[PDB]
């Protein structure tokens, strides 16, 4: 319940997903021109619902509702199990070898997302 | 008639009172917390507690908090307040005893021994003095010299023994701090022997 | 008194170093993701009020400690707030930048030295 | 690759500032320039003495008044032909400052073997710590102990027949800044 790294970076492609493992954590980060509010929670911790809230004033677990102001990139970490899909962004062709998702597996103490087989072209 | 407590600096107040039920209160000023110890006789007219904050090693009081502490004996069908006291803890600390004392090297005419410090708070750095003493062969502990450490020092090297002898020795620890702050009571003689 | 102050000041610092310490070194592999965590910084931290800033952060502060499997943070943190109270005594105002933990405990332990240099 | 900037701040009297410049083509005057971050006064600050080895900058002295421990210190070493070779450093000064070393070390006895060693430091005081080192005519090393601002040391018992040796140094850490670095050993003194 670790999970070191996070999942690689496919060229033009983003990840999502769609259900989250007991363990991950979604930061708390606002939007520019925001700051997360005195005394607030840094994450929001899985364990199954969420066990804080994020909140932003001016300066297995679901996806979690988008609160008031944000950051428009969600920062999270994963736990090991956590399978994480791949696909290429609006107005790119995809080209599949195999699975199209990272899964974070646990070797001899280190953990690894597994390599995407998935190559995006416009 | 007294009502006396120390605090060991971490999650532990020993009280004595001395005047059937009867019990020690204490409430901490500025804290969500409170607690109680069963009075137990010792002398004729002694009675003592101790009161459990929390796990041995565990930092439960600061030098900011003050706790009420009151003595309540049980009178018929209520509680009456016997004895109160505005308790800082801080100010009337008396830690346990060290520990772990052990030889670290034995020669003939010189002995260097260690121990550990017990439920002694980190909040007073190097703020701690000590003291030692040696029991040999032909006296008593009352005629032992009191050796001062003025700093935090866990070890002693005792010079001019004699070889083949059978000492003891014993060590006892303050924190400077506190206007009614006492020595630790000694601790466990550790008996040992100069080379032949 | 001066001195009652500079004591304060003094646990405080402990309590903070000990934290720093703690987090701050090999054998504790948490120590990068609890980098990414933003922390709120004082605008200004030159007196005894200033400490409001700080208190705010107590909360957050802990949420990161809570996440070391080794150090004892609730504890830890309720002692941090009691002696913060007491010394503090306003409005805090924050800076732009926000800092990671370490970043975050250094300057709480920069306040601390400062006005505890000055106490005597 | 800009020569690294050292800076120590002695006794809080004054402050040197130095890299070493000979590793580079083209004998150079690097420039020093320095502000304080996030504060008042964070104007950018020319270094206004500099320091020279063989008639080349080589550091640069911050009076008392240019000196604000518990305020972030920004230098920057600047090649003065190409702007974009610039490096900058953040300091925090009160744990680079570097006292005198102890001095009046004297002994004295409580008891016929037990000895205390006293000493004195210029400036500070509860502001520093200190490391004792001694040793006998008999011991192959120092005997070390880590002292806080009682400036004292109890040696409670010691042998009338072997020669001791005690020196002392000390340190601007931890209630006052988190120095790292000693100051220099007192002179040895002897019983
Ligand atoms: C007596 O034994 C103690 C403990 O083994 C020695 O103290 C240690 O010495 C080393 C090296 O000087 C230090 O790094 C440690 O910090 C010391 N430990 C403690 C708890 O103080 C001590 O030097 C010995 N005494 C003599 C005179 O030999
Ligand atoms: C701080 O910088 C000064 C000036 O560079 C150093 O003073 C020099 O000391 C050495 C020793 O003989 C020589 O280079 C000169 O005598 C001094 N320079 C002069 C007079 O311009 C000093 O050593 C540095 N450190 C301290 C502790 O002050
Ligand atoms: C460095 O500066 C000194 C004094 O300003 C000057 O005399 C010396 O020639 C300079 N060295 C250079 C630029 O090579
Ligand atoms: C040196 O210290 C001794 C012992 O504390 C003291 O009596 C003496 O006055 C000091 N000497 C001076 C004046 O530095």
């Amino acid at each position: 319940e670790l999970c070191d790294d996070d999942p690689p970076e496919i060229p033009h492609a983003t990840f999502k997903a769609m259900a989250y493992k007991e363990g991950t954590m979604l930061n708390c980060e606002c939007k520019r021109g925001f700051r997360r509010i005195k005394s607030g929670s840094l994450y929001m911790l899985c364990t199954s619902s969420w066990d804080n809230q994020c909140q932003c004033t001016s300066s297995h677990c679901r996806e979690p509702p988008p609160w008031e102001n944000e950051a428009t990139e969600r920062i999270y970490h994963f736990v090991v199990g956590q399978m994480v899909y791949y696909q290429c962004v609006q107005g790119y062709r995809a080209l599949h070898r195999g699975p199209a998702e990272s899964v974070c597996k646990m070797t001899h103490g280190k953990t690894r997302w597994t390599q995407p087989q998935l190559i995006c072209t416009g | 008639s007294q009502f006396t407590c120390f605090y060991n600096s971490r999650a532990q107040i020993s009280c004595v009172w001395s005047q059937t039920s009867c019990q020690v209160h204490a409430w901490p000023d500025r804290r969500r917390w409170q607690q109680t110890c069963e009075l137990l006789p010792v002398s004729q007219a002694s009675w003592a507690c101790n009161l459990i904050l929390g796990a041995p090693d565990s930092q439960k009081l600061t030098t900011v908090d003050i706790v009420t502490l009151r003595v309540l004996c049980r009178e018929g069908v209520r509680w009456r307040v016997m004895a109160i006291q505005d308790f800082k803890p801080f100010e009337n600390l008396r830690l346990m005893a060290p520990i772990s004392l052990q030889v670290v090297h034995v020669e003939t005419h010189r002995c260097n021994i260690s121990w550990e410090i017990s439920q002694a708070s980190h909040y007073f750095e190097r703020h701690l003095e000590f003291e030692a003493r040696t029991l040999s062969p032909g006296h008593t502990w009352e005629e032992a010299p009191l050796l001062t450490l003025k700093q935090k020092q866990e070890w002693i090297c005792l010079e001019t023994l004699t070889p083949d002898t059978q000492y003891e020795f014993q060590v006892r620890v303050k924190p400077l701090q506190g206007e009614f702050t006492t020595w630790s009571p000694w601790s466990q003689p550790l008996a040992f022997r100069t080379k032949p | 008194s001066t001195k009652k102050t500079q004591l304060q000041l003094e646990h405080l610092l402990l309590d903070l170093q000990m934290i720093l310490n703690g987090i701050n070194n090999y054998k504790n592999p948490k120590l990068t993701r609890m980098l990414t965590f933003k922390f709120y910084m004082p605008k200004k931290a030159t007196e005894l009020k200033h400490l409001q800033c700080l208190e705010e952060e107590l909360k957050p502060l802990e949420e990161v400690l809570n996440l070391a499997q080794s150090l004892r943070p609730r504890d830890l943190i309720s002692n941090i707030n009691v002696i913060v109270l007491e010394l503090k005594g306003f409005m805090c105002e924050y800076a732009d930048e926000t800092a990671t933990i370490v970043e975050f405990l250094n300057r709480w332990i920069t306040f601390c030295q400062s006005i505890i240099s000055t106490l005597t | 690759p800009l020569p690294e900037v050292q800076c120590f701040v002695f006794n809080v009297e004054y402050m040197n500032c130095t890299w070493q410049s000979s590793s580079e083509p083209q004998p150079t005057n690097l420039t020093l320039h320095y502000w304080y971050k996030n504060s008042d006064n964070d104007k950018v600050q020319k270094c206004s003495h500099y320091l020279f080895s063989e008639e080349i900058t080589s550091g640069c002295q911050l009076q008392k008044k240019e000196i604000h421990l518990y305020q972030t210190f920004v230098v920057q070493l600047q090649d003065p032909r190409e702007p974009r070779r610039q490096a900058t450093q953040m300091l925090k000064l009160q744990n680079l400052v570097i006292p005198w070393a102890p001095e009046n070390l004297t002994l004295h006895k409580l008891s016929e073997s037990q000895l205390e060693l006293n000493w004195n430091n210029r400036f500070l005081n509860h502001c520093l710590e200190h490391l004792v080192q001694y040793r006998t005519d008999w011991d192959h090393s120092w005997t070390e102990q880590s002292v806080d601002y009682r400036h004292k040391f109890s040696l409670p018992s010691v042998d009338g027949q072997k020669r001791y040796t005690f020196r002392v140094r000390s340190r601007f850490n931890p209630l006052c800044g988190s120095a790292q670095h000693w100051s220099e050993w007192s002179h040895p003194i002897h019983w």
